């Protein structure tokens, strides 16, 4: 399952993520204690003036000195005093009136002509007032300046705590995400390494590269952005809701009832996004494969003037990719951060509804600080939901990509790989009624049977489709024979390990392949068991290339794929040296000299091959001269060995070999 | 910087974006209301002036505003996302139209995986920045400015000011962070191309990597590459972890300044507790998005680097093999080389030296020589794959340069030495030289290249799906198809270039007979290592190094006692 596999990959790094979430919690603690400080400041400093007054300030925080006497209101007057029930200030419009008289009741603040006007409909002993305004005497809030400055400095201090912990959590999250991606990519490459050749044979090369690189990059984006934002948003929401429940429970309940809303939006987005994104990723893999094929074969795309028809084919994937992308506009325009604002304007409506309903009963004004804190927390709560929804889009895309990737790491047709080789083995090789058929009934080989005897050279010369390369494919276990046996030193190669079997044999494959590096790095394939065997094993058949070269062989660099800057015949001498460089017990030559002039080939290669004749060889040859002295020549016709024997016994027979030999001279 | 490189796109679809900007401005303006409405409602609540009628007014206003903003915001979201999709499409079309018309000299500097990246990945990044990046940038800028003006005019100009002075330093921090992030995204994007062509190299050469047991060294190299990439990304993560906390700290400093100074101001009798809430909602809506505007740079600069890569690919002047030449010849006629001294771009020594051979209107030319001797270096002069050298190649009397590349490639029928087939059917591959043949004409080409018999062996018979790079057929079945590919038409010049290297000494004789009968009067360029394939040639050139040593007909080169005679005796005795 995609979710279970992603979770297990996360569990591979369970300390970094736990530490990151703990650090982020420590940061969010201060980030959200801020507004609680604001509420405390508002409810005790700016609405403290409403308290009672009229003590002589015997001690504590001195007093306000309104007219000629000391005034302290509540907080620093809490020491045992005679507070009485007088000297209450009130606010009406922009005018602050000090009644300075025993106040009976309250509820409706109105002084008009210095009276008490109405008090919840009671009208209890209208009282004389006294206007103050702004500059008359505003030492009334003097005791609160110290508290405000202390709260400001407290939050300023908490900001640095937050900065340190935010750095820590961000760094840990990024490191964990990158480590997870590293592990996933390594696993993908290992699995591709243990894949049958059939998989690589009927699949475009660009499709495998697309799968691995592109889908792992999409999963990387997932882990490094989507999941990091998910964790941060979840912790922030967790903290904000915990704070909200500490202010009002019913309003907090209705505001928290939006989590089911987010779940439902996630489901509705996920359906359509999954379908359209699976289509989009399939089309993108097709695009990558087409790009690879076009670039690889560009030489004869232009020669045969296939550019317009090649542009037509590519534009049909580009147009289809665009079309399936434009089906995202409806979803991504109706379910983007847009809707979050609609929730923002609808969550504030509940705030106003609740607080107004409480106010009509003279209960919603009990704590304006609570309202301030609840507005700040709503703003904070709606800050991260935008990131949540953006990551919701990215998450659907990456879910599709991960589903694509894990369809590769599950494949149960893989092949066990016992890497270790063993000591040198005698070149004895045998076939026993080996019938092999590509794709079921189509048989390419029928009852093949032959044997080498530890030093003999087996020619195996036939016609252009007989199946001479299929024998090599069976011998190298690229393909498993469907009938018969193949044995090396009397043990079935199917009781071996493919690496163990292939360690015995060195092959000059048809269609030579060079790697991007140096020439000496191709003769060696970057193997430490080399020393200076490069020049010695290239001195054979390569004694004119490393001389004209501006660099001395191991420094001059081929380029991508087969060395584009090498002649087709020079790329086959490097493959021949590579095969000889890896000293094999059995040497397979699959038309190793098809692109090499007959002088170089015949003289040099044969002269320096006969000397090392204490070694079994297989020489798939269309040049019958290079196999004239083969100790046993086999004639393959329609996937069947029809004639056997050395050159003399095959010419005396006057058969297919005789015909070909007489024709080639 | 990023926008200017992107200015071509915006002045091409200006209604789709000017209307989006107008709608964005309208939604911002009508979103400036709810905060002030809430402030007024709270102020009314405190003074006991809140009535059910006021409640109805407020809920109705909020419903109308939210509905309007949603309706008229869905439209500009739909414009910007569609514009991003269109940008991706046009960029992909431009890229894949530039990759064609590009000659080998370009392709020997740029790797296939690098180009696949500079397509898929870079275009995805550019599309992401164009839609999401511009969206967020413009929306945030308009929101910030409108909030600033609203707070200044409706609340206070001294409390709005001094609540933004943390932003100047924020601008410098963003500048530094974005400037360093550009330099760490050109390498991050480049390292993706290095991974694409690393996997592509281990997939194409899977047989060689497995034939010699090397699956563990390949995995080790891949692991080392991944470790290097991880270290680079962790340097980037360190920079981002330094950047994010300062963003958050400046946001918190601005919030604290606003809140504390407003609380102080209420005592100076310059603000009402209702106005506080309004101001501290305005500033909150301004600053809280900066928790993500810091991350916006990670999309902007990724898009900038990706577009830089795409623009390096696109601003690659077509190699000196540019047609840029009208001429009225219509018939290749004679082909004369006169002092050709071509030198390959990645070479330091002359690859050809004073080549001075002539080919008449109907003549088979054999080319023999040693390996790496220049046999196919002469052929690639008529293929216009590389810049011309320091001589003349006068098709008839007209230099090869003054001949459009379309007409010349129509003249030439080419059989590459290295097989190049596509993942199509056999008939589809054969129908590459004509593209509009009847099944009768495709059969004639098959018959000429001794492939009629092998069709019976194939399971499908012209519907066999040769497979990727043609690996579903023997090596000599791939070659004969290629011969058919060149024999489907009737090219004035047929270039073979070792077209019988995989054929069983009897298919070779039949194909040579068929080509001799087919090209009796037409011009052919046969390059071979078996000198029995150019016995009929009117002129044989023997190469060595870059210059040609021997020349003449077959009977003339056996009287020279040179390389040709020695080769012939080595090959005619066995
Ligand atoms: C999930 C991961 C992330 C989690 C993130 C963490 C979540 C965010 C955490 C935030 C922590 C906030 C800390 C508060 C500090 C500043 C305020 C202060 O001290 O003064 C307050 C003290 O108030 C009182 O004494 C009255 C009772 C109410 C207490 C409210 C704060 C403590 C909440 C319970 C703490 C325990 C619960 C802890 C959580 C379970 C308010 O003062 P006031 O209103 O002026 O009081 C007088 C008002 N009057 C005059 C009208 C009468
Ligand atoms: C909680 C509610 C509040 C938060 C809502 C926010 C959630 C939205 C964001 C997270 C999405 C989670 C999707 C599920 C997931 O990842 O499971 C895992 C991957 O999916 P799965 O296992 O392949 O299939 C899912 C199970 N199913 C087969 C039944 C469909
Ligand atoms: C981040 C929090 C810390 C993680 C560890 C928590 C401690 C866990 C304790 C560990 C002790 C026990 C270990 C064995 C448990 C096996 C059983 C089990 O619960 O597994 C099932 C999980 O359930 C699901 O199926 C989850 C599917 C949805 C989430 C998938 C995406 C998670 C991405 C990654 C999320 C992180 C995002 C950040 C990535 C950059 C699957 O079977
Ligand atoms: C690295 C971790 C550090 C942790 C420190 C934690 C704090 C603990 C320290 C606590 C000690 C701090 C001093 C407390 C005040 C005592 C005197 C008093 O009450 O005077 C009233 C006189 O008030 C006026 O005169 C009003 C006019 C000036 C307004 C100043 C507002 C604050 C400015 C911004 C001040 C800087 C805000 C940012 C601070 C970081
Ligand atoms: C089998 C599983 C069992 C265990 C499961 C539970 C294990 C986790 C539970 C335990 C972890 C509990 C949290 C403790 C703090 C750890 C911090 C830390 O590691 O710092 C990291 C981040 O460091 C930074 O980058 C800076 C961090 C800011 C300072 C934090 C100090 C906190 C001290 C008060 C490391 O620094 P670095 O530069 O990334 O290297
Ligand atoms: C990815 C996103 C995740 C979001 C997760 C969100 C949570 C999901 C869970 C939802 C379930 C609902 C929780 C009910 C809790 C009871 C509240 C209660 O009794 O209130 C009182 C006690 O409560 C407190 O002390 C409040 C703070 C601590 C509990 C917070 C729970 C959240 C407070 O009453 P008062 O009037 O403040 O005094
Ligand atoms: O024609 C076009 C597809 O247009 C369609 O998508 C509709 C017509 C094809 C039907 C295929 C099913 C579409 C379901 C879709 C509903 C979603 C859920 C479907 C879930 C199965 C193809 O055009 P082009 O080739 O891209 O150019
Ligand atoms: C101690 C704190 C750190 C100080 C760092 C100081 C060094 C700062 C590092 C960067 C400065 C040097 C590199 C940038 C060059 C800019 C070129 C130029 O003229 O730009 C213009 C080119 O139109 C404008 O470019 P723009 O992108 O359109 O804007
Ligand atoms: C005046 C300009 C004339 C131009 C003539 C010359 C050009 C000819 C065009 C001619 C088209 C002229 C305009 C119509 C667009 C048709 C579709 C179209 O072209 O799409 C384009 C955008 O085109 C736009 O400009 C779309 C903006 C129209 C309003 C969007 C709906 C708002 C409703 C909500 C109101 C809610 C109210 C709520 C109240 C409470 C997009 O594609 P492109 O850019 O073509 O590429
Ligand atoms: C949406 C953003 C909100 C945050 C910013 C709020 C701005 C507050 C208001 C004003 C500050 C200035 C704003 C403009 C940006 C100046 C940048 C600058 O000077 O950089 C240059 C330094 O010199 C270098 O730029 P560069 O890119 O390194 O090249
Ligand atoms: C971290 C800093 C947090 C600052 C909190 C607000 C305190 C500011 C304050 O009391 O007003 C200060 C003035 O201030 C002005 O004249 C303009 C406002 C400046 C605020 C700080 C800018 C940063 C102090 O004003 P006063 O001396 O009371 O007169
Ligand atoms: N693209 C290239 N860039 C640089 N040098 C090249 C390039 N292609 C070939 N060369 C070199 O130029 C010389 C001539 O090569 P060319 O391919 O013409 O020889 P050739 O006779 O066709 O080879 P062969 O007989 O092997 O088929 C050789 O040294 C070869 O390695
Ligand atoms: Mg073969
Ligand atoms: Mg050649």
């Amino acid at each position: 399952k995609i979710g279970k596999t992603l979770w297990r990959y996360a569990l591979l790094y369970r300390k970094l993520l736990i530490t990151a979430v703990l650090l982020l919690t420590v940061a969010v603690g201060a980030e959200l204690t801020g507004p609680f400080i604001g509420k405390k400041m508002i409810d005790d400093h700016i609405l403290g003036i409403e308290k009672t007054w009229y003590e002589a300030a015997e001690k504590d925080k001195n007093a306000v000195q309104f007219h000629g006497v000391s005034y302290v209101r509540e907080d620093r007057l809490q020491e045992p005093v005679s507070k009485a029930k007088e000297a209450h200030i009130y606010q009406v419009g922009m005018a602050f009136y000090f009644v300075d008289q025993a106040v009976s009741f309250d509820g409706n603040r109105t002084v008009s002509d210095g009276k008490l006007t109405i008090t919840n409909g009671d009208k209890s002993r209208a009282y004389a007032a006294e206007k103050l305004t702004k500059q008359e005497l505003f030492q009334f809030y003097q005791p609160e300046i110290k508290g405000m400055v202390l709260l400001i400095c407290l939050y300023g201090g908490l900001l640095v705590f937050s900065v340190f912990f935010q750095y820590g959590q961000h760094y840990l999250l990024q490191m964990s995400a990158n480590r997870i991606i590293q592990k996933m990519r390594q696993d993908v490459f290992s699995h591709i390494q243990k894949m049958p050749i059939r998989y690589f044979d009927n699949l475009p090369a660009g499709k495998v590269v697309a799968r691995i690189t592109n889908d792992t990059e999409a999963i990387r984006d997932l882990y490094v952005t989507v999941l990091s934002t998910f964790v941060t948003s979840g912790i922030y929401m967790f903290g904000i809701f915990t704070a909200l429940f500490l202010l009002d429970v019913k309003l907090a309940f209705v505001c928290l009832a939006i989590v089911p809303i987010i779940w439902l939006w996630s489901v509705i987005y996920r359906r359509y996004a999954s379908y359209y994104n699976q289509k989009i990723r399939s089309i993108n893999s097709d695009i990558n494969a087409k790009m690879n094929e076009s670039i690889q074969g560009m030489t004869i795309i232009q020669a045969f003037r296939h550019q317009k028809e090649t542009m037509r084919e590519f534009e049909e994937l580009n147009e289809s990719h665009f079309y399936f992308q434009n089906r995202m506009l409806n979803l991504n325009s109706l379910m983007s951060h847009n809707l979050v604002n609609v929730i923002r304007n609808l969550a504030f409506v509940c705030l106003i509804w609740h607080f107004g309903g409480a106010s009509l009963n003279a209960a919603g004004i009990v704590s304006i600080g609570v309202l301030y804190a609840f507005v700040d927390y709503l703003n904070r709560l709606f800050q991260p939901i935008t990131g949540i929804v953006n990551q919701f889009s990215k998450l659907e895309l990456a879910r599709v990509s991960a589903g694509r990737v894990f369809e590769l790491l599950e494949e149960k047709n893989t092949e066990e790989a016992g890497e270790p080789a063993k000591e040198r083995a005698l070149g004895r090789v045998e076939f026993r009624d080996v019938s092999f058929a590509y794709q079921e009934g189509e048989e390419v080989l029928k009852h093949i049977s032959f044997t080498a005897q530890k030093g003999e050279t087996v020619a195996l010369v036939g016609h252009t489709g007989s199946g001479k390369s299929s024998i090599l494919n069976l011998l190298f276990r690229f393909y498993d024979a469907q009938k018969g046996d193949v044995l090396i030193d009397g043990k079935s190669i199917y009781n071996m390990s493919r690496q163990e079997l292939r360690s015995h044999m060195g092959i000059v494959l048809q269609d030579p392949y060079l790697f991007s590096g140096t020439i000496g790095s191709n003769v060696s394939l970057d193997d430490e068991r080399m020393t200076e065997e490069e020049i010695k094993n290239a001195l054979r058949q390569v004694g004119a290339e490393p001389l004209l070269k501006k660099l001395p062989k191991g420094i001059n660099e081929p380029v991508i794929e087969k060395g584009s800057t090498l002649s087709s015949g020079e790329r086959q001498l490097i493959s021949f040296a590579r095969a000889l460089a890896f000293d094999p017990a059995i040497l397979i030559l699959d038309e190793a000299t098809a692109h090499i002039d007959t002088e170089t080939e015949a003289v040099i290669q044969k002269a320096l091959d006969v000397v090392k004749q204490g070694r079994t060889t297989f020489v798939i040859a269309h040049r019958l001269s290079t196999i004239r002295n083969a100790d046993q020549i086999l004639v393959l016709d329609k996937g069947e060995i029809v004639e056997r024997g050395n050159h003399e016994e095959l010419m005396a027979l006057e058969g297919q070999y005789y015909q070909m030999y007489e024709l080639q001279k | 910087s990023v926008l200017k490189k992107l200015g071509w796109f915006f002045k091409a679809y200006w209604l789709r974006y000017t209307i989006a900007i107008v709608l964005l401005l309208a939604v911002n303006v009508i979103e400036m209301f709810p905060p002030k409405l809430l402030g007024n409602a709270i102020d009314d609540m405190k003074a006991g002036a809140f009535t059910a009628e006021g409640l109805l007014f407020y809920i109705g206003i909020f419903f109308v505003l939210t509905a309007a903003v949603y309706i008229m915001s869905y439209f500009w979201m739909h414009q910007l996302f569609g514009g991003a999709n269109l940008m991706e499409k046009i960029l992909r079309t431009k890229l894949m139209g530039h990759l064609l018309t590009m000659s080998p000299p370009f392709y020997e500097k740029n790797r296939t995986g690098d180009l696949m990246a500079r397509g898929t990945n870079d275009l995805q990044a550019v599309s992401l920045t164009t839609g999401f990046g511009i969206l967020t940038l413009v929306d945030s800028t308009m929101f910030m400015m409108t909030i600033f003006l609203t707070m200044g005019f409706l609340i206070s100009w001294k409390l709005t000011f001094a609540a933004i002075i943390p932003l100047p330093v924020m601008a410098i921090a963003i500048s530094l962070y974005g400037s360093k992030i550009h330099e760490r995204f050109t390498e991050a994007q480049n390292a993706f191309g290095a991974l694409n062509d690393r996997v592509l190299e281990s997939v194409s050469g899977v047989r060689v990597i497995r034939a010699y047991v090397q699956e563990t060294n390949d995995v080790r190299r891949f692991n080392e590459m991944t470790a290097d990439v991880y270290q680079k990304n962790m340097k980037v993560a360190f920079i981002d972890s330094l950047f994010e906390p300062t963003v958050k700290l400046l946001v918190g400093a601005s919030y604290l300044i606003g809140l504390g100074y407003g609380a102080f101001l209420v005592f100076r009798n310059e603000l009402t507790l209702g106005e506080l809430v309004s101001f501290n909602v305005y500033l909150g809506m301004m600053i809280w998005p900066m928790f993500a505007i810091g991350e916006l740079i990670n999309v902007m600069q990724r898009g900038n680097a990706s577009l830089d890569r795409v623009n390096e690919t696109l601003s690659y002047e077509t190699d000196v093999t540019d047609p840029k030449q009208p001429a009225d010849l219509k018939e290749p006629g004679d082909i004369v080389f006169s002092h050709v001294s071509f030198t390959y771009p990645s070479s330091t020594s002359d690859n050809l030296q004073d080549i001075s051979f002539t080919v008449r209107k109907g003549q088979t030319v054999g080319i023999a020589g040693k390996t790496g001797s220049g046999k196919t270096t002469i052929i690639k002069q008529l293929l216009r794959q590389y810049p011309p050298g320091e001589g003349s190649i006068t098709f008839s009397g007209v230099p090869i340069q003054q001949i459009p590349l379309d007409r010349l490639r129509g003249w030439i029928g080419y059989v590459p030495q290295d097989h190049l087939l596509f993942s199509r059917t056999v008939k589809e591959n054969i129908l590459y030289g004509k593209q509009d043949a009847t099944d009768k004409e495709v059969q004639q080409a098959i018959a000429e290249a001794h492939f009629e018999k092998d069709l019976h062996m194939l399971p499908s018979g012209l519907e066999t799906m040769v497979g990727e790079k043609g690996v579903a057929l023997s090596g000599g079945q791939k070659q004969r198809i290629s011969i058919a590919r060149a024999l489907m038409a009737n090219p004035e010049i047929l270039i073979l270039d070792d077209s019988l290297s995989a054929v069983d000494a009897k298919t070779e004789a039949a194909i040579i007979k068929n080509i001799r009968e087919n090209r009796k009067g037409k011009t052919t360029f046969i390059l071979t290592h078996r000198l029995s394939a150019v016995e009929h040639a009117d002129l044989i050139l023997v190469m060595d190094g870059g210059v040609i040593a021997e020349r003449g007909t077959h009977q003339e080169l056996l009287a020279n006692n040179g390389w040709y005679r020695e080769q012939y005796e080595r090959q005619q005795l066995f």
